[PDB]
């Protein structure tokens, strides 16, 4: 009885293994198949067309993280703060109080006791104003001046998430800036293609991540070397060129995609990283958007970054949320799915 | 016995795999282009 | 014959309904692994203990959740894993497949069969972390489950439902009387009662592969495969299968022992488990304990371990007998794991070396082995029969001693002592020979009501044997009327009584002795 | 502000509040787990403040299909159990949840289980005993009112029987209720003692609290701290007699010390908590007599490796007023309950305390029952014969005597017809002054089977 | 695209490589040290992907000289060895760098190192013996063809002794192919096997791997993954019956120990790594037959302090088919192969497979020993003289069996002069039956010690003025 | 390559050197000795173990 239930064992190990050959060598035909099909832009647009079709009948979903909740709740006021300062101070004055803003905190940085002293939790904010006073009462303007005792009043979970509150509200002030010039989507752009070359150019990105040496020789390099080009917008380099400056034990295109995104999140936008196998039509481009934005309700600013592997559909990614419509995606199931 | 058996077996379910193997090597168009036509999301001939 | 209908026929059903639609998923990226670790950031709303799908179809699961990443164990082929890599997650918590179909079967700790026979056709599944039965789903542990070991069935016997500890050094025969209580389980099944019928796990914790397999030639043999299945964590399996095959084992057992049916599991062995949990806990940077391990090893166990339970005849009345194993080391019990285990379980079978090395096998140390539910696991005729065992033996073993001085002993204590001896060349048995419960009764009739008194120490377990096989062979009624009554009845006792003398006749000692009266 | 939880390793759960809305020490926090299958609600003990406005938190549950951020709210107070008489004859778990009937007890008084010892001033200064009625434990190993009796028995000694008489003797003599502890519980053996209780009619006086063996170590270690306060409150506010029974403590000690571990803290000597003595001083200074009133407690405790200076024994025994050994050999010897009276031991068998008398009998009986066993040896394997005659009569004394301290048991009733008896202190004491002045060796020794005082050996003398 | 080296600690180096360069785990990347006294090129093992870009390596060669900055270079694959027949007769490092003729093998088929074990339905239980001409090891522990042996014990009991010991006795005569892999092992040992396996005209069918104590870990860790490549290769491939000798595997672990805490792992009980039991059990279970295909492997494995509870030899018990334990208190006694036959088990020492005589045998044998070994305290306080007869005849008996146990071995003239002995298996259980039934009791117990078979027991007897 | 353990308790009753003959050993043997050594002592370590 077992030699008989071994025969039938064998003979259905061999089945399974002919039919796995034939499914792998169908999915591979089905693989050359469907890759001589796309290479028709009306077959990527079909397939583009029909992913759209299918997300518009998704149903809608609902649902800095490093920052704790000291530091957190500071940074909250200290942009409340700038708000109110800059609606008042309007571009000019803008423009200035984000170079002293970092200009201070790059001091800041420079100088650690005064961080430390400027950084440590405490009861009262009278010391450490006056102290402000004591520093740079007059050397900046007075915008500058509320913007900093604001920020130093408040109490942070650690030193570093003061350099960074000012930082941050100097990003703020340009991309106010950039916004009364009403030139925003044009900044987005730019600070995203300088993400994405400076990802392309890894090694780019790590001279200039080396903080180690001095700031004007790598905002210089960065001048004449990238985003020094007749086709660049001004406020986009001049945030660039702030952020590298600034920049300490920071991966430098992460840190123009974090400009990037906190730049469309300033008008309330979620940021949509979505990768097409072509480049898009203006009209599927807003019904993409419309879409996406029906999804996750917030209005959604669509990035694409073409590709060939994806051969079609859209691999939207969102919030650390992906729609994978591609049609290599598709192929890696259809093999894998095999028995 | 069960060892002259299995070898026996063996040997002409080898014989008869690779024989099926050789039979089944025409509809591998049809499932492909059934399998292209399900992904795609549109019936191709091809 | 391979026909060419099934061949096109399963592809051509794959691909005809290959609906492979779109749909939201949460990512995470790997920022670090090692050593069959992953952390992954990202991933907001996964759950501790998800599992999660890497790339390449590896599969890990989350233990550690911080503000950073997740601390998830890779389950295998972890060298896959690499920085930067998208994760994503399942939605579900451990569980595996399980229904009537894993009988016969050797799987891994996810279920999926490793024997090569094909696939396993799941009646549902099952979380592995799904609550024991509370302490008001279940009724006192009153049905024997009989190893066919005569230590065990009349010194600490196992009622359904218990958790009886098998615990010793190594190479004391631990293995071996787990596999005898799987095989003594084959009549049980022929039977074809539910309501006797014992479905057999053989959990297999980081056993070498040939290991497992010479465990399943074992049960093929005996014909146990038909209601035994075999998860296997082989020695070569990462630690997460390691340490999730008892979890694995007992959602199977589980699964049957919740419709009315009577499992028993074996653990081989919870100490390898352990020490799975513990280089798991150890490489998740978790704070180390007593012999490094974690501060819920006990948990470990002792969850494990409750979920073996006799349910009320609410809930169908099935139970699940569990088998732990424990190796000691230095046959030191005082260790941490086998400390926790003896607490955890109802009752210990102690295997030792030196019994083992002086012919006493099963090695199981009596004066030391405990059954907590006792009489309520024994029949009434083995209950009867058994009951001046611990006794006579505790009181061998002190008289032990004075074994070359019988000129001085008194009458009794040199009886006493010649009954002992007798009693301990009874308890011995070989290897891959379970008694039924009847055989083992009338055995222990043998032993205890002084029919060994007339027989050499030397002839008597040929002679026990022998008796056996004469009475089977020709006074079966009396193995008739103990199993389906359960007692020894008076006329049975004599007609016994009477065959034992018969044999004595014509029984032929080694030195030629007679054996008569 | 309700926290959200942030880290999540096994129990262990560190939980996020606003600024001003951390909860204190020891609090007990809900979060939600929403997975069907292991959907639940935990209840979260606050261990640390970790700072930052993060608190570290002892899972009471599993926290399989935890979430991180999920919402967690604060109970405002520690983990509280219901109390009053109606939470006799219902079992409970360390939360107070009742297990035998869910939502019962909801609505009673709350007690947080947290709560300090009796004053230094409140302290009844003076040592009494607790005259339970059984001939043994009142003259060899008198039980200390509001004392600690370690209990110490294998499988198969009367230990459950012994737990279901000093049940029945309280609430009968003393008017008095039971809590039982079952710390590190096994289910199988809850349920069987569930089931027992019921028989014997003896849970309605009885109320049972089981942390089990397969929970996290928070609620095996906080099961103990629950029963106490269910006693407390009979104690201080019903004004009753409380007797108390742990079984094990040493689990109690060792899910410490697993908590401990998962916290971080560094173990101390042999592994253990570094606050083992802590711990158990909180635990034990509570079971005191005050205002009158007392919580005695008989406790079963586990001693490592048969090595009594271990760390957890050695705490453990710094609190024990009395210990009683349940032999083998005695339940064998059908003598009920089987208190092995040579290795149980009272300290309170003093002069000062129980009087001249009491201390001279049962120092007798000691001696010629420690004498009656150094002759055991040499009767066995020498026979009988083979000893003098002043040896016979000493061993037909012990062996008379020995049975007598045998007792027909309350408990008992079930097993066998004969009711129990209580025996008065007095009685027991002149019965054996006389079995040890020899007043009785003409008796056979089947008169001395479970009977109560001088009268009851009497009329089954004349039974003979 | 290549690495640079950021952090240099001992046997370890992080590596940090640009963004989608990372290497996988296990792959081989190559430093330069360009110091002159110590110039090479440092082969280092990616060990941990620790996140931005870093990964930390291994160095299997010393790291004396190595300089942060300097260039590493992916080799895109994991250490890979040469295999194939030519790989016979020559000894290879742990890389594959063939030492006794330099540059050879390097042309032939390179396998990696690191493989997954045979699948579970390949495995089928052995149980045939293995003659070996050893009287204890062929009585108490027979050996299983195709099976897994161990020789456990102590330092200095007589491992290597009895490795090389089953290499004159196994391998000289075996038909298919031969691997040693030295694993942390003296060098000495290493040129003084190469020779003595020229000389015994066995080389040309085996291969060497050599890993000597004085390498770095990495080099003791991949040693013998590298052997044990070489010996897949024969199985699978070649399709011929392998002998693998692997001495002494306990280095392997020793090895990732000395590694772990500076990889940043946690330590485990008694300081080992807390992937102890892992990676053991991967190596181990790399190491067997297959159905059809067999690989007799015969494993030293050092037990620390002579402590058979510590966690390395503990752990390894579980793979063996048969062990040899030695102990210390045998070799003090002068008994020769140390072996204690209390102690040392065999999956195939029972009646279905060595047949009933055998096991019979055998079991009376431990039976007197184990009461011996009970006797010997009594004996040692209050004297022989108070024991029952039948005690002092078992004493006499046991003494005689435990002499007759020891065995003057081919490999230990050495140590002795005295040429060595081979004794067929029907005679050993011959002539331990006669001595479980006290013929020889008449004999001098000297008489029993370090010979051969039955004749010369009655020879040493005759030259001792007994019959 | 081997060891000469030296023990007080030898030591002290005389033994100079204190060498353990049962558990000392030397891993090369014969090889490092003369011939006529070789034959005189060429089974002296296992005399006394024994
Ligand atoms: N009752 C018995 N009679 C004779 N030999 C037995 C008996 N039980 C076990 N053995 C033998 O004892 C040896 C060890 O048995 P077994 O493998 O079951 O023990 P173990 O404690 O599980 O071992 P390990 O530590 O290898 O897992 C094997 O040779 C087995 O055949
Ligand atoms: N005084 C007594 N009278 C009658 N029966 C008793 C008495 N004491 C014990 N027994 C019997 O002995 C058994 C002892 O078991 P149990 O009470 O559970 O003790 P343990 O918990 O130590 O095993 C009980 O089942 C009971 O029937
Ligand atoms: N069979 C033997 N006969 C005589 N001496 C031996 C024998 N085996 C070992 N020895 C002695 O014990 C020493 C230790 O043996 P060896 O195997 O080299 O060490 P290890 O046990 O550490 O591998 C040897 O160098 C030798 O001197
Ligand atoms: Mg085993
Ligand atoms: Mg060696």
């Amino acid at each position: 009885a077992q030699g008989a239930q071994q025969i039938q064992l064998m003979r259905q190990q061999l089945i399974r293994q002919l039919r796995t050959g034939l499914g792998a060598e169908a999915v591979n035909k089905a693989a050359e198949i469907v890759r001589a099909h796309v290479a028709d832009p009306q077959a990527q647009s079909a397939t583009v067309d029909r992913f759209l079709s299918e997300l518009e009948q998704m149903a809608p979903s609902s649902v800095t993280s490093r920052l704790r909740a000291a530091s957190r709740q500071s940074l909250a006021a200290l942009v409340e703060k700038f708000d109110s300062v800059a609606g008042g101070l309007d571009a000019d004055g803008l423009t200035n109080l984000a170079d002293e803003l970092a200009s201070v905190a790059k001091l800041l940085l420079s100088e650690t006791a005064l961080n430390k002293h400027l950084a440590e939790p405490t009861d009262d904010s009278a010391p450490k104003v006056r102290l402000l006073e004591r520093l740079l009462s007059d050397k900046v303007s007075a915008t500058t001046l509320d913007l900093l005792r604001t920020a130093v009043s408040n109490r942070w979970s650690t030193e570093s998430n003061l350099i960074d509150a000012v930082e941050h509200t100097a990003r703020l002030a340009l991309l106010k800036r950039a916004e009364i010039a009403g030139e925003v989507d044009e900044v987005e752009e730019q600070l995203f293609r300088f993400g994405r070359v400076l990802d392309a150019e890894p090694r780019l990105s790590a001279l200039l991540s080396d903080y180690t040496t001095p700031a004007e020789g790598r905002v210089a390099l960065l001048d004449k070397a990238l985003t020094g080009r007749p086709g660049v917008n001004q406020t986009a380099a001049a945030l660039l060129s702030q952020t590298v400056g600034l920049l300490r034990g920071e991966r430098a295109d992460e840190a123009v995609i974090d400009l990037a995104e906190l730049a469309v999140s300033r008008r309330g936008e979620v940021v949509a990283h979505v990768s097409a196998a072509a480049e898009l039509s203006d009209a599927q481009r807003t019904r993409l958007t419309e879409v996406l934005s029906r999804i996750y309700g917030r209005p959604v600013s669509v990035q694409l970054h073409v590709d060939p592997e994806l051969l079609g559909g859209l691999s939207i990614t969102v919030g650390d949320e992906v729609i994978d419509g591609s049609i290599a995606s598709r192929l890696a199931a259809a093999q894998t799915g095999l028995p | 016995e069960v060892a002259q058996t299995l070898t026996q077996a063996d040997q002409q379910l080898s014989a008869q795999g690779d024989q099926v193997r050789s039979g089944l090597e025409s509809s591998v168009d049809g499932l492909s282009a059934k399998l292209a036509s399900r992904i795609l999301g549109v019936d191709v001939n091809s | 014959t391979i026909s060419a209908a099934d061949i096109e026929g399963a592809i051509e059903d794959y691909v005809s309904s290959f609906s492979a639609d779109t749909e939201r998923e949460e990512i995470g990226t790997v920022i670090d692994a090692g050593d069959g670790i992953a952390h992954v950031e990202g991933l907001p709303s996964v759950m501790t203990q998800e599992l999660l799908e890497f790339p390449g179809g590896v599969l890990g699961v989350a233990l550690n959740l911080d503000e950073h990443s997740v601390g998830a164990v890779i389950l295998g082929e972890f060298e896959k894993i690499e920085e930067g890599q998208q994760v994503k997650r399942t939605g579900e918590v451990l569980s595996v497949p399980v229904g009537d179909a894993f009988l016969g079967r050797v799987v891994n700790p996810l279920g999926q069969p490793i024997d090569g026979q094909g696939d396993i056709a799941a009646e549902t599944r099952r979380a592995l972390e799904l609550q024991a039965p509370s302490v008001v789903q279940r009724q006192s542990v009153s049905e024997p489950l009989q190893t066919g070991i005569k230590a065990i069935d009349a010194m600490t016997p196992i009622g359904r439902g218990q958790r009886q500890l098998i615990i010793g050094d190594r190479k004391t025969g631990k293995t071996a009387v787990c596999v005898d209580t799987i095989l003594n389980q084959r009549e049980a099944w022929l039977t074809g009662d539910p309501k006797q019928q014992v479905r057999c796990v053989y959990v297999a914790i980081g056993q070498k592969g040939t290991t497992i397999a010479s465990v399943k030639r074992a049960l093929e043999e005996g014909g146990a495969m038909e209601y035994t299945t075999i998860v296997a964590a082989p020695a070569s399996d990462a630690a997460g299968f390691k340490w999730l095959a008892p979890y694995t084992g007992s959602a199977i057992g589980q699964h049957w022992m919740y419709n009315g049916k009577h499992v028993l599991i074996v653990f081989d062995d919870l100490s390898k488990q352990a020490d799975a949990y513990r280089a798991i806990s150890l490489l998740l940077r978790r704070p180390p304990g007593r012999e490094a391990f974690p501060g819920d090893v006990f948990y470990l166990h002792s969850r494990l371990l409750e979920r073996c339970a006799k349910l009320s005849d609410e809930l169908g009345g099935g139970s699940m007998t569990g088998l732990p194993i424990i190796e000691t080391k230095a046959n030191d019990i005082s260790a941490f794991i086998p400390t926790n285990v003896i607490s955890i379980t109802d009752g210990q079978c102690f295997l030792e070396s030196d019994l083992f090395n002086q012919g006493v096998r099963p090695a199981i140390n009596v004066g030391v082995s405990v059954s907590r539910v006792g009489g309520a696991a024994q029949i009434k005729a083995m209950k009867e029969v058994a009951g001046s065992l611990r006794l006579d033996l505790s009181q061998y073993r002190e008289l032990e001693a004075f074994a070359a001085f019988a000129s001085d002993l008194d009458a009794a204590s040199k009886a006493q002592l010649d009954r002992g001896a007798r009693l301990v060349e009874l308890l011995k048995q070989p290897q891959y020979s379970p008694l039924a419960v009847e055989e083992q009764v009338v055995a222990i009739f043998l032993g205890t009501q002084g029919h060994l008194d007339s027989v050499p120490v030397e002839d008597v377990q040929r002679f026990e044997s022998e008796l056996l096989e004469h009475v089977k062979a020709s006074h079966s009624d009396i193995f008739d009327g103990i199993r389906e009554t359960k007692k020894l009845s008076e006329e049975a006792e004599e007609k016994l009584v009477s065959v034992i003398n018969e044999f004595k006749k014509g029984f032929q000692a080694s030195d030629g002795s007679s054996v008569v009266v | 502000t309700a926290g959200r939880v942030v880290r999540i390793t096994g129990p262990v759960v560190d939980v996020e509040f606003p600024r001003g809305s951390v909860p204190e020490l020891f609090n007990a926090l809900h979060a939600e787990i929403t997975f069907g299958a292991l959907a639940k609600t935990l209840t979260l003990e606050v261990a640390q403040h970790l700072g930052d406005s993060l608190v570290r938190c002892i899972s009471m549950q599993p926290t399989d299909g935890l979430v991180r951020g999920v919402e967690v709210t604060d109970t405002g107070a520690s983990i509280s159990v219901p109390v009053g008489d109606g939470v006799k004859g219902h079992v409970f778990n360390a939360l107070g949840d009742c297990l035998d009937d869910p939502g019962y007890g909801k609505d009673f008084e709350h007690w947080s289980i947290h709560r300090k010892p009796p004053a230094f001033s409140d302290l009844e200064p003076r040592t009494e005993m607790l005259e339970t009625g059984l001939k043994v434990v009142d003259l060899l190993t008198p039980y200390v009112r509001g004392g600690k009796i370690a209990l110490f028995g294998g499988a198969g000694v009367g230990k459950t029987v012994l737990i279901q008489e000093m049940i029945n003797r309280i609430a009968r003599n003393f008017g008095g209720t039971s809590v039982f502890a079952g710390v590190g519980e096994r289910t199988r053996e809850g349920n069987d003692l569930w089931v027992e209780l019921a028989d014997a009619n003896v849970l309605k006086d009885t109320a049972l609290v089981f942390g089990q063996m397969d929970e996290p170590p928070g609620t095996r270690m906080r099961v103990a701290l629950s029963a106490l306060t269910m006693a407390e409150f009979f104690r201080d506010e019903q004004g009753q007699d409380v007797l108390l029974f742990i079984d094990n403590i040493f689990r109690f000690t060792q899910a410490g010390s697993e908590v401990s571990t998962l916290l971080g803290r560094m173990p101390s000597a042999v592994g253990y908590q570094p606050t083992l003595a802590d711990e158990m001083g909180e635990l034990q200074e509570r079971i005191t007599s005050t205002r009158g009133r007392s919580i005695t407690s008989m406790q079963a405790v586990y001693v490592p490796a048969d090595d009594y200076t271990d760390p957890a024994p050695a705490t453990t025994f710094a609190h024990l007023d009395a210990t009683t050994e349940l032999s083998r050999a005695v339940f064998s010897k059908g003598i009920f309950p089987a208190v092995d009276p040579l290795a149980s031991s009272s300290t309170i068998l003093d002069p000062a305390i129980v009087g001249d008398e009491h201390y001279r009998v049962a120092q007798e009986v000691i001696r010629i029952l420690q004498r009656y066993k150094d002759l055991q040896d040499i009767i066995a394997i020498l026979g009988i014969d083979e000893l003098s005659e002043e040896d016979k009569q000493l061993v037909n004394r012990a062996r008379r005597i020995e049975r007598f301290l045998s007792q027909n048991m309350m408990a008992a009733e079930q097993f066998t017809g004969q009711p129990g008896s209580t025996v008065p202190l007095k009685e027991t004491i002149e019965a054996f002054d006389k079995l040890t002045k020899g007043e009785f060796d003409h008796l056979p020794e089947q008169a001395f089977f479970l009977i109560g005082g001088l009268d009851d050996l009497a009329k089954k003398a004349e039974s003979l």
